[PDB]
């Protein structure tokens, strides 16, 4: 149908800057849990 | 014959200073242009 010719030189996949700093520094460990709620506790610790 | 060749450069890449922020109206002291050049380079697609 068409007698044109074309050659492809180079293609790029542009990408947006992204680096998980806050996970990598502070939230270091994972805790998978199979239950339905998670409890986090504290203790006062003030002794006269 | 006049032929137009162009690539896709977003309008934010070609920056022209107008109004304030002229780099020649602010006083030559108490101002570091490092902030301006870092802000400009924030538009880049890779390390400069």
């Amino acid at each position: 149908s068409m007698y044109t010719t074309a050659q492809l030189l180079a293609a790029n996949e542009q990408k947006f800057k992204f680096d998980p700093l806050f996970l990598r520094l502070f939230f270091r460990e994972s805790y998978p849990f199979t239950t339905e709620k998670v409890y986090l506790s504290q203790i006062p610790g003030l002794v006269n | 014959d006049p032929v137009e060749v162009d690539m896709g450069r977003s309008e934010e890449n070609n920056i022209t200073q107008s109004g304030g922020t002229e780099w020649s109206k602010r006083d030559k002291s108490t101002y570091d242009p490092t902030d301006d050049i870092e802000a400009y380079a924030l538009n880049a697609s890779g390390v400069v």
